RNA sequence: GUAGCGGCGAGCGAAACGGGAAGAGCCCAAACCAACAAGCUUGUUGGGGUUGUAGGACUCCGAUAUGGUAGUCUGUUAGUAUAGUUGAAGGAUUUGGAAAAUUCCGCUAAAGAGGGUGAAAGCCCCGUAGACGAAAUGCUGACAACACCUAGGAGGAUCCUGAGUACGGCGGAACACGAGAAAUUCCGUCGGAAUCCGCGGGGACCAUCCCGCAAGGCUAAAUACUCCCUAGUGACCGAUAGUGAACCAGUACCGUGAGGGAAAGGUGAAAAGCACCCCGGAAGGGGAGUGAAAUAGAUCCUGAAACCGUGUGCCUACAACAAGUCAAAGCUCGUUAAUGAGUGAUGGCGUGCCUUUUGUAGAAUGAACCGGCGAGUUACGAUUGCAUGCGAGGUUAAGUCGAAGAGACGGAGCCGCAGCGAAAGCGAGUCUGAAUAGGGCGAAUGAGUAUGUAGUCGUAGACCCGAAACCAUGUGAUCUA
RNA sequence: UAUCCGGGAGUCAGACUGCGAGUGAUAAGAUCCGUAGUCGAAAGGGAAACAGCCCAGACCACCAGCUAAGGUCCCAAAAUA
RNA sequence: GGUGUAGUGGUAGGAGAGCGUUCUAAGGGCGUUGAAGGUCGAUCGUGAGGACGGCUGGAGCGCUUAGAAGUGAGAAUGCCG
RNA sequence: UGAAAUUUUAGUACCUGUGAAGAUGCAGGUUACCCGCGACAGGACGGAAAGACCCCAUGGAGCUUUACUGUAGUUUGAUAU
């Protein structure tokens, strides 16, 4: 049997061209009055996986 | 392919008992109180190796400081007698004297006495 | 090659690491698996993604987007191929496959212009960008559409 | 690639041209030794097996009661510390053959090829057409050609009498010019071969 | 492992396109027609007719045709399975009990596959290659007879084209799809259509378009599997292995029973297996004798170790000693002959091995000892490195041919070469943004791919043993209530 | 020897000694931190014996020598200095 | 290949080099003038281990290169004897 | 005539001390000719038994209930027969 996919990444993040991946952030949802405006802006800018979170998920998002 | 290993065990303990030969009992016929006697008998000889120099060094000593007190003065006092007199005479040689030539060491102890 | 002298390039096949052979060995008494724990363990470890109970990376993150079923991917040529044919003639997806440039005409062809174009060329494709017109015009060209 | 055609009889004919692209190539022992242990593996067949824990006609049964007794803890009477027992992991079946590049196997080929052209140890001839399969006929055609040791012997597709002339000899390897493998002809030192099988590997390559 | 499903978690997971293997399509109800009967319809038989560029009945025009068969102990014919026959080539010297080994000269091969034969045989034997062969019963395939299917062109006036059916509601399932926006299929229940200007689907649903025509039935081939039979093969096992079982094994034995479940192979070339004599009650020995060999004589080839002894060189009854090591007197032997072997008075130093531990001599754990067995493997995938081939082109999968092979064919598909964005879409740029701004991700900087190999990961028992337990069959009231 | 990239790990029970603090009874071979060392994972020499103290880091051989801490009347080498 | 300098305690652990076993393909060679195995030897190699002899034994086995693994046991209150 | 439990090997003293903190085995000192027989039972933290007290396990089982979620039955209604 070949790899099982987790569609949870594959729903929550994204390939570049250098490999690494993109993503969405957090505290973006629900609750925005306890947040200055210089967060929300910032947080609505995506990131990128961090370099020890990717050592732990390539494995899971492989091809994707 | 299936692989059994008849020759391999009994050769490696062969060995093993052939080094545990004049060990009480046991510990000539049982690889297991062998080896467990052979290591520590290794571990033995290992420090024996070193302990040996000593040993002989002291014993050479003793009998030095005999055949100087035989002569009216002691090791240390000899010893220092020499190193300044520029005599490089090792202590196996000296206590070879000692036993055989008592003559040569008293006149070494001569030197010895005349440099002090 | 004589079958009673063989031998491989260095490098190319190397011995494997057998596991619990002795303590000389260095996998050996524990197979690298170190003292007591559930890593020390048959079929032990964890999950792939798992951080101890700790929220993961993937349930800390929202989802984004979706997919449109109705996608048009098209195969891309970015006009540093095309020096390749003869000026005058007719590129084509098929001139493309039987070449072998273009295996996978996803969607359709489309051009693009990255490479320096020097020829006159009456070439087709589903869809062309405006750099590359401008750049086969320019040549002398003459851009279509399938 | 000029080498020397013969006759039947021994005397020398001539010579053939053969392709450089086949015959006159540096060869590769990497590519040989891989296409060699590849070609033994595929020989292998891989029939063979071995009864694990649960294969095995028993079992169930606790022996004992976890505890209680001064006796270890066992689970069955057929687990691999038992005098039965099943057996760990041992041999499963298995496929050992695989396949690898094209141009990996025919320049595999064309080494082996020029190799034995550089030693010398081709053998051309115009004929082989043995009225009747008797092997002394074959086995003094090898003696005028002044062969003593392995040969590979190449054919074209039909000569059935000289191909069963050949056969029962010990030192020699038969082949019908599309048959041909690496290892047929590194086994063999010597390469005796027909015109017409030599242009047929020479269209086929 | 995509699209999707999913406490949007764990995990689950398609189909179509494309490529191939195999290839076959046929019947019926109904309209109507003819016959019978009861009681103009309506049950039975036959004819007719099976469909979507709508079809058929019905009204007119000619063929009587033409091909096929997924059938028959109708036969013949050929082959094949179940017995089998034949099937070439060597004799001597040395060793030795024996020649097949050695040496000598030869012979043979459509046969040098294998096995046996007093030891290792191309030429001794069984056989092998090859060539012949079946009275009898089956089987397979053709060929004729029989049998069954097989028509064409206009019209649609009218009639028919599968009813408690499709569908809907409620409740549940299967579809990759967990009610979710939930199409599609199926079960229960209740209700409940039209029929050619008709009906269903195209993932709620409506319209348009396209495709098809359910609610009646059959249908070979490719596919899966092996109790078995024949011919065989193995970088499978070789008596703690391999089937539980090489031996009279599902046996002995255990159990009320269901049920569980062993151990145990080898003389010798050939029994030629020890006539006869002696000790002894016999067994068992000792001679003799067979045999190449009896320390090959039934416990039988070899015959380790633990263990039990016999003798002998050295030491040992004022000594404490993880039992050795180092030094060493004396004594006795003489080697893979080299700074020899054995023993050892006496002296110095020195608290076993493993595991697990901050730390174990440990009064923490394990091991009575010896011998055998016994634990990171494989399949499919992912990734990294090393190696090879090729190179911005690298490569085939299935399947066919072919030694259970290599190899050829097979370009469908896979990766990479262009990314950015949720997506539309644009494109070496793209997105954000009013923005030529700035910034993110990317390019100009460039190298990947196929295979092998090793490390590692995942799915599978996944490193080996070890629970109490859970579930689903069954067996037990000969004990006891 | 630092950094970056990538492969592979193991370790998340620590102990004592000295100095700096807390808790403690400015008691604990106590507990918890910092700091340095040692052990762990380190044999050897001294501290009688004695992981954790003092000296010192075993690649091997030597019937060679110079030193360290610690010691020099005997056990037991060295001064009855 | 040599000279010099510096280093070579080691658990978990990582890396690299190997010895040995069974089998296979090839090459080559040794065995009734006695193979393997067993046993004793005062032998060689840095180690895993490798030879040569003596006795036993009675028929198959080494050596070189490469490959494939049921590849190495002292502990499992391990199993069988 | 003929077992068994147990058993790392054993040429198996005492005091004091040390030390994983309670020593036949380490130290220092003392005592002790070698081998047994019958008796006793202070120790070998003796044997038997992977502590039943205790704690832990995101262990199990049985049981209770105004824990959660469900359900067989009981009952009421609608609908069909
Ligand atoms: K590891
Ligand atoms: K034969
Ligand atoms: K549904
Ligand atoms: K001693
Ligand atoms: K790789
Ligand atoms: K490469
Ligand atoms: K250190
Ligand atoms: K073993
Ligand atoms: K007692
Ligand atoms: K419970
Ligand atoms: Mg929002
Ligand atoms: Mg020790
Ligand atoms: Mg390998
Ligand atoms: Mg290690
Ligand atoms: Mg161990
Ligand atoms: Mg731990
Ligand atoms: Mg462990
Ligand atoms: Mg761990
Ligand atoms: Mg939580
Ligand atoms: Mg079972
Ligand atoms: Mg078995
Ligand atoms: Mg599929
Ligand atoms: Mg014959
Ligand atoms: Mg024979
Ligand atoms: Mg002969
Ligand atoms: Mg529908
Ligand atoms: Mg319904
Ligand atoms: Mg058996
Ligand atoms: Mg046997
Ligand atoms: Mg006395
Ligand atoms: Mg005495
Ligand atoms: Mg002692
Ligand atoms: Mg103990
Ligand atoms: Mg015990
Ligand atoms: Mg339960
Ligand atoms: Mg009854
Ligand atoms: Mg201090
Ligand atoms: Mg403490
Ligand atoms: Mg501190
Ligand atoms: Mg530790
Ligand atoms: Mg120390
Ligand atoms: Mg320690
Ligand atoms: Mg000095
Ligand atoms: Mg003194
Ligand atoms: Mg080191
Ligand atoms: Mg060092
Ligand atoms: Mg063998
Ligand atoms: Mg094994
Ligand atoms: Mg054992
Ligand atoms: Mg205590
Ligand atoms: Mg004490
Ligand atoms: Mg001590
Ligand atoms: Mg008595
Ligand atoms: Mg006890
Ligand atoms: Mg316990």
């Amino acid at each position: 049997p070949k790899q099982k996919t987790h569609r949870g990444l594959a729903k929550r993040v994204k390939r570049t061209g250098g490999g690494g991946l993109k993503r969405g952030r957090a505290f973006t949802s629900h609750r925005f009055h306890g947040k200055t405006k210089k967060q929300r802006r910032q947080l609505r800018k995506a990131s990128m996986v961090a370099k020890g979170d990717y050592k732990r998920i390539r494995q899971q998002l492989a091809r994707m | 392919a299936r692989v059994k290993g008849g020759t391999v065990t009994r050769k490696r303990r062969k060995k093993v008992l052939k080094l545990a030969k004049g060990y009480y009992g046991s510990k000539h016929t049982l690889f297991k109180s062998a080896k467990e006697q052979v290591m520590n008998s290794y571990y033995y000889a290992f420090r024996d190796r070193r302990q040996k120099k000593r040993d002989f060094r002291k014993l050479w000593i003793a009998r030095i400081n005999a055949a100087a007190r035989m002569n009216g003065l002691s090791y240390s006092k000899l010893m220092h007698g020499l190193k300044l007199a520029e005599i490089d005479i090792n202590r196996k040689m000296l206590a070879d004297l000692a036993v055989n030539d008592a003559a040569a060491f008293t006149a070494l102890a001569e030197q010895a006495k005349d440099a002090l | 090659m004589k079958l009673h002298e063989l031998k491989p390039a260095e490098g190319s096949r190397q011995v494997r690491n057998r596991v619990g052979r002795g303590t000389s060995s260095g996998n050996g008494k524990t197979a690298g698996r170190g003292q007591k724990g559930q890593k020390a363990r048959s079929g032990g470890g964890v999950r792939l993604g798992f951080e101890g109970g700790q929220t993961p990376l993937f349930r800390r993150l929202p989802k984004r987007g979706f997919t449109n079923i109705n996608r048009k991917d098209y195969a891309v040529v970015n006009l540093d191929t095309l020096n390749r044919f003869e000026d005058g003639t007719e590129v084509t997806p098929v001139v493309l496959k039987e070449a072998g440039i273009v295996k996978n005409e996803k969607a359709g062809i489309k051009v693009l212009a990255d490479g320096e174009l020097t020829k006159k060329l009456t070439v087709k494709a589903a869809k062309f960008s405006k750099s590359a017109q401008e750049a086969i015009e320019a040549a002398g060209g003459s851009i279509e559409v399938i | 690639p000029n080498v020397a055609l013969f006759k039947q009889d021994g005397t020398q004919n001539g010579e053939i041209t053969l392709n450089e692209e086949i015959f006159g190539i540096e060869p590769n022992e990497s590519v040989v030794y891989d296409a060699i242990i590849m070609q033994r593996a595929s020989l292998r067949q891989g029939t063979h097996a071995v009864k694990n824990r649960s294969a095995v006609r028993g079992g169930g049964r606790k022996p004992w009661r976890q505890k209680g007794t001064g006796r270890a803890r066992q689970g069955s009477i057929r687990s691999p510390q038992w005098r039965g027992g099943g057996v760990v992991f041992g041999p499963t079946p298995r496929s050992y053959s695989y396949k690898f590049p094209k141009k990996v196997r025919r320049l595999a080929m064309k080494s082996v090829l020029s190799d034995k052209v550089a030693e010398n140890n081709l053998v051309a001839v115009e004929g082989l057409s043995f009225d009747a399969p008797k092997t002394k006929e074959f086995k003094q055609v090898l003696a005028n050609l002044s062969i003593d040791t392995k040969v590979l012997v190449v054919l074209e597709n039909g000569n059935d009498f000289a191909a069963l002339s050949a056969r029962n000899l010990p030192n020699v390897s038969v082949v019908t010019s599309d048959n041909v493998s690496v290892l047929d002809v590194v086994s063999a030192n010597k390469v005796l071969a027909t015109q017409t099988a030599l242009t047929q590997i020479e269209e086929v390559l």
